[PDB]
RNA sequence: UCCUAAAGAGUAACGGAGGAGUACGAAGGUGCGCUCAGACCGGUCGGAAAUCGGUCGCAGAGUAUAAAGGCAAAAGCGCG
RNA sequence: GCUUGACGAUCAUAGAGCGUUGGAACCACCUGAUCCCUUCCCGAACUCAGAAGUGAAACGACGCAUCGCCGAUGGUAGUGUGGGGUCUCCCCAUGUGAGAGUAGGUCAUCGUCAAGC
C-alpha cells in the first residue's frame, strides 16, 4: 500500500491523498468527488506524488 | 513464552446513569459492541457509544424480543 | 406460512425505522383477493384513516386488480386530509414496490397524500 | 403426458386407493437435484462448460453451476470452486418428459434385475435406473467426448410410504 | 409416627443459629398446595430418632404444634455436611386427594440366592436406592421389594422390570428414564 | 475391461424411495 | 497418579480455599463413605496411596468409588533461585478439600472390614475425616 | 485483548495468556433480496466426507486479522 | 356482543408438543401466464390477470402440564459495620440476603382500525 494522489480533473491544483496496492490494482483510478476551489462534484485521475 | 504486554485500559462503561439528567449530547455508554441498544432519542455513534439526541433524563429499559438493555431518554 | 414469515422478516426494517423516526406510517396490505390501505399514527399503535377495498361502494366482483388499489389510493387520500396528514411515509409491508402496492402509492400520492 | 389418464383416472383412482378425505393431499410432483457430480478433475474451468452444454439440449433448459461449500481438502482441492450442474422440467415440462422417460427410452443399457424389492424405507420407493449419460434425445456416436450422469429419485409431496408409492407409478412400470 | 412441634414467630439467620446452639432445637415448615405455609421448631433429639428408622422418609407422620394435628409426609430434609445432623427439616401436607411424591428405599430380598452368585462368581451392585414414586396417601410404600432370585451373571435389573405396588408410579419410568436398578457382574 | 467406472450414489437408494434422507421429489432446479 | 488428560491453561492462582462441601457430602454411589472433617488439600499421591490401602485391605470384591479428583496444579520454584523471575514451573496436582466432602466411597462389603478400611485410607491422609453410611 | 481487578472508573509485579507495526477502490456507500452450521441416511470411481432434495432442525456458522464484547433493522450473505 | 384480517403494547405464566375444529364473508392453498415484473436456471419465490375448486398443507380458535418456562415460604451460603477466637479459617451482635431445590403455577393478557354476525 504506497501512498498516491489524486488530482482533480478541473482546472485547480486541489488532490485528495490516499493509498493503493499497485500489484493488485495497477490500473489508475478514476474516482468521482468533490472539489472544493470549484464547489461542485469532478473525476479525480492521478498518480505520482513527486 | 514470555510474558509481560498489558494495555491501556479504555475506560468504558455507563456514564449518566438512570435518572439523570442530559443535554442533547453528552455521551451515555461507552461501549464495545452494544451491551445497551440505542432507545428513543438516544443515538449510537461509531464505536456503539450512545449519545444523546435530545434533552430529559435516562431510563435504561429492558424492552421487547431477544431481552435487549435499552438506553433510551424521557424528556422530563 | 414460509412466505408470510419471511415478508414480514422483510418489511421489519422500514416498519422500525418508522417508528425512530417518529413518522405517521401508509401501510398497505394485499392479499391474492384484495388490497388494504392504512394509516397509522407515529406510534404503531393507533389509526387515524383507514380504506379498503370492501369499503361498501366498491365492492364489484372484479375487486383485486391494478385497478381497484388505484381507486383505494384516492379513496384513502380523502379519507386523511380529512384526518389532517401530510409528511406521510409509505409501508409497503415486505410487498415489492412493483404491482398494485406502486399503484396503490401513487394513486394515494395523486389526492396531495405527500410521502 | 399427465392427461387423460391423470385428469379423469389417477386423481379419481387416488381418492380410492389410498382412501383420502378430500382431495388435495393427493400427491403433487414438483422438485428435486440432479447434483451431477462434475468434481471430477476438480481444478478444471473448461469442462463445466461442456457438461452444461451437455445437460442444457437434453433438458432444453439453462442450468446453473452449483459450487464448492467447504474447503474439504482431503477428498480433492479447495480451488475448484465451480462443480454442479441442475435442470427441473416443470410440471408444464412433465408432460413431454413422461412419454419420453419409460415409454420407449426405458432400455437405458441393461439390467439383468430391475426389482422393486429392497429398500423398505417408509417413503414410498419404486424402481428406475440411470447410469449413462447418453440415453436421450439429440446425442451423437461421437461429436464431444461425453462424460456425465443424470440422477433423478422422487419423493411423496405427501405423508408416508404406502401412501406414495402409488402416484408415483402411472402405467405398467415396475 | 409422631413429632411434636411449636410455633415459630421469629425468622432468619442469627435467629436459627440461635434455636440451634442455645436452645438446642431445629427449624421447620409445613406447607402443602391447601393452606399457609407454617414455619415450627422441632427438637434435633426427637426428630433424630425418627430418622433412624428405615421407613422414616416413606410414611404418614403425625404432627402435633399447639394441639392441632396434621399428617406430614418428609418432604425435604437439610443436614450439616461435616458433622451431620438435621438443620431445618422442611415437611408437606397430605391429603387423601393428592399426588403426593415420596422418596421410598429399595430393599434388595434374597440376594444369597442368585444364580450370578452360586454357581456363576460375581456380585450384586446396588447402583440405586430410594426411588421416587408418585402416590396417594392411602398406598405408601415403606419398602419396595425388588427381586433379585432369577438374575443371571451380567445381566441388569431396570426400572421396568420390578413391580409398581398397587397403584404406584414410579416417577422416572413416566418418562424415558428406564434407570438401571441393580447389577450383578464379574468380581475383581 | 474391467477398468470403466460409474460414479453415482445420490442416485442409489432404490429408484424413488422417497428421500434418500433429504426430502423433495421430482426435478432438479430449486426453480 | 490422577491428573487431567489436559488442561485450558498451566498454572493456576493459589486461591483460598473456604465454605463448607455441600455439593459432594452425600454418599451418591457407595453405602459406606470416607468423608472428610476438615480443610486441606490432597495432592494425588496421597490419594492414590489410600486408594492402595483401600484396594489391598478389601481383598475379596467389593466396588471402590474415589470422589476426590485433583484439578488443581501446584508449582515450585527450585533451590538457589532468586524470587520473582516469571511463575515457576508445575510439580504436582492437588483436590481443594473442604470439611464435609466424601473422599472414598465403597460398597460390596460388611460394615466392620469398610470402617477397618477407611482407618487404613484415613492413616494415609493429611486430613481429619469420618465415616458415614448412606441415608 | 482477556485475567489478576475487590459486580462504576482506575489499579502493581522479571505475575498468568495471547496479538499488532496491517489489509480493502471493495472487504466502503446505498437499494433490493437471502440465512448459516450440524446429525441424519444415500452406494456402480469421492464413501465419515465434495455436487443436492433438505426431515429433524432449534446460532454450535460466519465476521480480513489476537482476544473480549457484539450481531434478525442481522453488523453474516448475494446482486444492481 | 363474538369471528376473520391489519397494526401495536408485552416478550415463554406468552413457547414447543399432542388432539379437536374453521370456509360464507376473510385469509391461505389454487388456475394461467399473453401483458407489467422475475428467476447466479424460476411463474415452486417475486409479479399480473383471475374465480373454477379445496380447507389437505399453512394460519386461526378451543383442549390437555408429559417437555420447556415462571416460581413461593423456610432454611442454607455469602456479606456492611462492631467485637471475639483455637486466626491459611470461623464465631457473636446487628442490618441485609441469594443461586439451587421444594410446594405450586402457566396451554397468556391487553389496545386501535376495518369488514361481517
Amino acid at each position: 500500500r504506497e501512498l498516491i494522489r489524486l488530482v482533480s480533473s478541473a482546472g485547480t491544483g486541489h488532490f485528495y491523498t490516499t493509498d493503493k496496492n499497485k500489484r493488485t490494482k495497477p490500473e489508475k483510478i478514476e474516482i468521482k468527488k468533490y472539489d472544493p476551489v470549484v464547489r461542485q462534484h469532478v473525476i479525480y485521475k492521478e498518480a505520482k506524488i513527486k | 513464552t514470555r510474558n509481560g504486554r498489558d494495555s491501556e485500559s479504555k475506560r468504558l462503561g455507563v456514564k449518566l446513569f438512570g435518572g439523570q439528567a442530559v443535554k442533547a449530547g453528552n455521551i451515555l455508554v461507552r461501549l464495545r459492541g452494544t451491551k445497551f441498544h440505542a432507545g428513543y432519542g438516544v443515538g449510537l455513534g461509531k464505536d456503539h457509544t450512545l449519545f444523546a439526541k435530545v434533552d430529559g433524563v435516562v431510563k435504561f429499559e429492558t424492552k421487547g424480543a431477544f431481552g435487549r438493555k435499552y438506553v433510551s431518554i424521557v424528556a422530563a | 406460512s414460509v412466505k408470510k414469515e419471511t415478508r414480514l422478516r422483510r418489511a421489519r426494517k422500514a416498519r422500525l425505522k418508522m417508528r425512530e423516526l417518529e413518522t405517521v406510517r401508509l401501510c398497505v396490505y394485499r392479499s391474492s383477493q384484495h388490497i388494504y390501505a392504512q394509516v397509522i399514527a407515529a406510534d404503531g399503535g393507533k389509526v387515524l384513516a383507514s380504506a379498503s377495498t370492501l369499503d361498501k361502494d366498491l365492492r364489484e366482483g372484479a375487486t383485486g386488480n391494478i385497478d381497484a388499489a388505484k381507486k383505494v389510493g384516492q379513496l384513502v387520500a380523502e379519507r386523511a386530509k380529512a384526518a389532517g396528514v401530510t409528511q406521510v411515509a409509505f409501508d409497503r409491508s415486505g410487498f415489492k414496490y412493483h404491482g398494485r402496492v406502486k399503484a396503490l402509492a401513487d394513486a394515494a400520492r395523486e389526492g396531495g397524500l405527500e410521502f | 403426458r399427465l392427461k387423460e389418464l391423470y385428469r379423469k383416472e389417477i386423481a379419481p383412482k387416488l381418492k380410492e386407493e389410498l382412501q383420502l378425505a378430500n382431495v388435495m393431499e393427493v400427491p403433487r410432483v414438483t422438485k428435486i437435484t440432479l447434483n451431477m457430480g462434475l468434481g471430477e478433475a476438480v481444478g478444471d474451468k473448461k469442462i463445466i462448460e461442456n457438461a452444461v452444454a451437455d445437460l442444457e439440449k437434453i433438458t432444453g433448459q439453462k442450468p446453473v453451476v452449483t459450487y464448492a461449500r467447504k474447503s474439504i481438502a482431503g477428498f480433492k482441492i479447495a480451488a475448484g470452486w465451480p462443480i454442479g450442474v441442475k435442470v427441473t422440467l416443470r410440471s408444464d415440462r412433465m408432460y413431454e418428459f413422461l412419454d419420453r422417460l419409460l415409454s420407449i427410452s426405458l432400455p437405458r443399457v441393461r439390467d439383468f434385475r430391475g426389482l422393486n424389492a429392497k429398500s423398505f424405507d417408509g417413503r414410498g420407493n419404486y424402481s428406475m435406473g440411470v447410469k449413462e449419460q447418453i440415453i436421450f434425445p439429440e446425442i451423437d456416436y461421437d461429436k464431444i467426448d461425453a462424460l456425465r450422469g443424470l440422477d433423478i429419485t422422487l419423493t411423496t409431496t405427501a405423508r408416508t410410504d404406502d401412501e406414495g408409492r402409488a402416484l408415483l407409478r402411472a402405467f405398467k412400470f415396475p | 409416627f409422631i413429632v411434636n412441634a411449636q410455633v415459630r414467630s421469629d425468622l432468619g439467620k442469627g435467629a436459627s443459629r440461635r434455636l440451634r446452639r442455645n436452645a438446642g432445637l431445629v427449624p421447620a415448615v409445613v406447607y402443602g398446595g391447601d393452606k399457609e405455609p407454617q414455619s415450627v421448631t422441632l427438637e434435633l433429639r426427637e426428630i433424630a430418632k425418627l430418622l433412624e428408622n428405615e421407613a422414616a422418609f416413606s410414611h404418614v407422620i403425625a404432627l402435633n404444634v399447639g394441639g392441632v394435628k396434621e399428617t406430614v409426609l418428609i418432604k425435604a430434609l437439610q443436614r450439616h455436611p461435616a458433622k451431620g445432623f438435621v438443620m431445618h427439616a422442611d415437611f408437606l401436607r397430605v391429603v387423601a386427594d393428592h399426588k403426593l411424591t415420596a422418596h421410598v428405599p429399595l430393599h434388595f430380598i434374597n440376594e444369597e440366592v442368585a444364580v450370578g452368585v452360586k454357581q456363576a462368581g460375581g456380585e450384586i451392585s446396588h447402583t440405586i436406592s430410594e426411588v421416587e414414586v408418585s402416590c396417594l396417601p392411602k398406598d405408601l410404600p415403606e419398602f419396595i421389594e425388588v427381586d433379585m432370585a432369577k438374575v443371571e451373571l451380567g445381566q441388569i435389573v431396570h426400572l421396568s422390570d420390578l413391580k409398581a405396588p398397587k397403584g404406584v408410579e414410579l416417577v422416572q419410568l413416566a418418562h424415558g428414564n428406564d434407570l438401571a436398578v441393580a447389577n450383578i457382574h464379574a468380581s475383581r | 475391461k474391467a477398468d470403466i467406472h460409474p460414479t453415482y450414489e445420490a442416485i442409489e437408494a432404490t429408484c424413488s424411495c422417497g428421500n434418500v434422507i433429504k426430502t423433495r421429489s421430482t426435478l432438479c432446479k430449486p426453480i | 497418579m490422577l491428573q487431567p488428560k489436559r488442561t485450558k491453561f498451566r498454572k493456576q492462582m493459589t486461591g483460598h480455599n473456604r465454605g463448607l462441601a455441600h455439593r459432594g457430602s452425600k454418599v451418591s454411589f457407595g453405602e459406606y463413605a470416607l468423608k472428610a472433617t476438615s480443610r486441606g488439600r490432597l495432592t494425588a499421591r496421597q490419594i492414590e496411596s489410600a486408594r492402595r490401602a483401600l484396594t489391598r485391605h478389601v481383598k475379596r470384591g467389593g466396588k471402590i468409588w474415589i470422589r476426590v479428583f485433583p484439578d488443581k496444579p501446584v508449582t515450585k520454584k527450585p533451590l538457589e533461585v532468586r524470587m520473582g523471575k516469571g511463575k515457576g514451573g508445575v510439580e504436582y496436582w492437588v483436590a481443594q478439600i473442604q470439611p464435609g466432602k466424601v473422599l472414598y466411597e465403597i460398597e460390596g462389603v460388611s460394615e466392620e472390614l469398610a470402617r477397618e478400611a477407611f482407618a487404613l485410607a484415613a492413616a494415609k491422609l493429611p486430613l481429619a475425616t469420618s465415616f458415614v453410611k448412606r441415608t
